[PDB]
């Protein structure tokens, strides 16, 4: 059929032997091959990693709840540890960290080549510990930012009423049990406006994502027909298809979802499902474009490797990871109630009012 | 266009290369012979046969040469090397068959050394080989 | 009698099999093997790396001054193309294009939409290949300029005269002939003063490094005896020592050497050679502080691997790796109420000349 | 009058700025204290005789002799040189700026004439007393061989810090086994006299250069 | 401002509805 790439294997073996022979430190073959595994996994896909025995044990059970962390969720798509999203209600967000900016060094250690997992692990620490991050803002001059890491506990959902008849549902992060809270907030809001609403500006911006089950629950809340997300990957078990229950606490309210450059996989799932099913109107800026799903594959003996086993897909053929979510209307956030604060929210609320008026009664 | 190593083939070839570089050449030859048997690919047989010839063994060299020649019929050098190695063992009718197969594609041919190697066997085999050579001459 | 790493190779084979049979995008074996080579080269120490075809070619262009180009170095200023410097005495730069020229179009595509690096690559190409570009100056009608790509030698050392009797040599980078260049400069330098130099301020601030031989050559050009630097490594060939020829164009003139925080291995070699030997006054900030002489071993393919063959040691026997040189004066960048550090160096040189009298 | 300091591991700073009967002994006192603070002969002493109105002439002669052991300090009645020099042999860089008048410059004067010290700073203020050579202090005043006008130097803080190889992960260990210094936050615990005053910084830098190239 | 903002709503609203 086809010839084996024996030339490349021979070249690798000879390279290994020459590296062992002509190196400074006495380096044994075991370390060389372990580094080979680590680096092939790293170069193949930045999110993938080789969780060895001790790392596997650490992943099996959480160490402790005392450890806090900056909270920012990062991604190595740019070659450095890029800040995909500073989670709301967190010291990182309160600082000058803005999604899309890089992190060159952490506490004085450059992160030009180190893996994302190592950088994130070094980020987490004891409550109240100071830390200095060197952040390259849109290719500008690097600057140092001092932050105090602490335990992170972000309320999932926040329901306000921008105007009698108009709601506003901010989803900070897709933690567990987000579906229950979202449904309860929708119910209490519906009660607030006498069991009827004219709009609901679901604010999924600067969202670092979360549990896919909770995202599917949220997308179900507003939907009664069609699928939310379906996965694709080479392994047999890669495909996973999700459905929407007919019941809906939304009550057919016209919707406007706001998309900011800090959107993540789960927020992308909800936004893409709502947009593709023609049940919403995306209004913010472009999304981020992260949809890969990583599954830990058990190894031969008390080892494992986290590899990107599949990627998500919105109900249409569009793949969120490849292109992200492209909103129907692109409104750039800027300074001019929550409406009076940001330009995106004011534009969305005005659009909802205009749509309500122009639809007739 | 490039085949893909199976797990066992990859592991065996890696350890064979490591052994060959660490001077444990017997391990390399054995692993390469086994991989030539299983995979049946040209390149593996090529490396196995070159290693076997360098070492100088006869049985492994013959087996690997036959596997290589069958796995790469296009390669005339493979065919003539297999014929030579077989002639080392006292078989020559297959040697002349392989020489004729090479004769289809123009290239360097080995006839005098094989004739010398076949002139020392039993009289019947040499007579049959000479008859076959004369018939081939009538064919050319 | 050392056994092969049988179990470790078993784990490697299993890992490669799973990676190929689980990763979403169909990835062929060759890619994963190349990634593994890159990984086991890069994960040992930061500086060791695996150089592919393009990386090896560009490194070869780096360590040797000559490279294919138009004889002009340019850049982008706030999204606008401006001519930076035409290299003198280069056939490709003989066009003498006006400084600050804004090339509107290169190779049939406007400069807009592509980064300055992409535009430079578009200008760059095989030697002997003519190119045509479109330029508009001061809002005038665009015109076509024809240029001839050629192999241009790039100077690495720049010489100046700051005060009558005092000079200044800046080594932007260490290249194959950099040492020679330095020597040449020194000669012409003394000619500018009719054969008498009262001092000199070598500038090695922000010098990423280069070939070791060039560093040794420049150090010897500034030295007249003793060992300049000696390398140590596990292998036999790495173990090496260098010397200094008695000849010295410097003429034993007072020397002040500047080292910044960006003075990497090769510049650190010259700095340490001139410091551990009482020959020059170091002044500045601590150097980057890396000593590891690497070797570009050529593989069977065009691509090559760069590996940290050995460390280097200064004449005193102290290794500067991971700690860096500590300048004697220890001057930091500041302002006086243009180059404060160089002004301090010149003041120190003049004061030393005066206190030395004749 | 005297006031000592240690600007560097071997670079004392013996301010005087005033001459009196006491200073004749206090100069040697602070010199001994500096010698004990830094063992062995210092690398170089910066005698900041600036803004000094003057004082008792004999005390000035005592200080001069405490710095040099030979020669005639000033002739007009002449002052000789004793064999005892508590200063040992330190490269002395006296400072004169314009307030150096009469007695103060006398201490400078002899030094500048005996080559024992270098007069760094702006020109000095300048019966009659003469320096050891024919040149006087009233005929033309003291002209320092190095003129360093007073100035202020303000270091600029860099937001971005250039990482050293100590920061890089998995860097090779030091060749000699010595400890590797990390690149932590760097700041001045106290504003040193060098960065505050430009003339003093120039004097210290010249002393360091002289010591590194020329012995002592 | 007022006219320009209505202009966005003048057509931005219609495209959201489509036809």
């Amino acid at each position: 059929s086809a010839p084996l790439p024996l030339d490349e294997l021979r070249t690798f073996a000879e390279v290994l032997d020459r590296v062992k022979a002509a190196y400074v430190e006495p380096v044994d073959d075991k370390t060389l091959l372990e580094n080979a595994i680590k680096g092939m996994l790293s170069n193949l896909d930045p999110h993938s990693a080789y969780l060895g025995p001790e790392d596997f044990a650490e992943l099996q059970e959480s160490t402790s709840g005392e450890f806090g962390g900056l909270g920012i969720e990062v991604g190595s798509e740019d070659g450095f540890i890029k800040v995909v999203s500073p989670i709301d209600d967190t010291p990182a967000a309160r600082a000058g960290i803005q999604p899309g900016d890089l992190i060159v060094q952490i506490d004085g250690k450059p992160t030009k080549g180190q893996s994302m997992t190592e950088a994130v692990d070094s980020m987490r620490g004891k409550a109240g510990s100071p830390i200095t991050l060197t952040i390259v803002r849109d290719g500008g001059r690097p600057f140092d930012v001092e932050l105090k890491r602490a335990i992170i506990k972000v309320k999932s959902v926040k329901s306000q009423v921008l105007e009698p008849g108009y709601a506003y549902l901010r989803i900070t992060q897709f933690q567990v049990n987000t579906g229950e809270e979202v449904v309860k907030a929708l119910n209490q809001l519906r009660k607030d406006n006498k069991g009827r609403l004219k709009g609901l500006v679901l604010d999924l911006r600067n969202n670092p994502g979360g549990v896919l089950q909770s995202a599917v629950e949220v997308a179900d809340a507003f939907l009664t027909k069609g699928l939310i997300v379906y996965t694709k990957g080479r392994i047999a078990n890669s495909e996973l298809r999700f459905s929407a229950d007919p019941a809906d606490p939304s009550d057919k309210v016209p919707l406007v979802v706001l998309i900011n450059g800090g959107s993540a996989a789960a927020a992308e799932i909800v936004a893409g499902a709502l947009q593709d099913q023609k049940r919403a109107i995306l209004m913010g800026t472009d999304s981020f474009g992260k949809g890969s799903v990583q599954t830990v594959l058990p190894l031969n003996n008390d080892r494992a490797l986290k590899l990107t086993t599949a990627l998500y897909y919105t109900p249409n053929g569009r793949s969120i990871q490849a292109q992200g979510i492209v909103p129907d209307i692109e409104v750039g956030r800027a300074k001019v109630r929550p409406q009076d604060s940001d330009y995106q929210l004011s534009q969305a609320l005005s659009l909802l009012k205009g749509l309500s008026v122009t639809r007739g009664n | 266009k490039y085949g893909s190593f199976s797990e066992d083939s990859l592991y065996s070839l890696l350890v064979a290369e490591l052994a060959g570089q660490r001077n444990r050449f017997d391990i390399a030859l054995s692993n390469y012979v086994v991989q030539a048997q299983k995979t049946r690919d040209p390149g593996v047989s090529e490396r196995a046969f070159r290693i076997a010839e360098y070492l100088g063994a006869d049985q492994e060299a013959l087996d690997t040469s036959l596997l290589w020649a069958r796995s790469a019929p296009d390669n005339l050098d493979a065919q003539r090397a297999a014929a030579i190695q077989l002639a080392r063992a006292g078989r020559y009718e297959e040697s002349m068959v392989y020489m004729e197969k090479v004769l289809n594609g123009q290239g360097d041919t080995h006839f005098d050394f094989l004739a010398l190697s076949a002139a020392e066997t039993d009289p019947d085999t040499r007579a049959g080989l000479l008859q076959s050579f004369d018939h081939l001459l009538k064919k050319y």
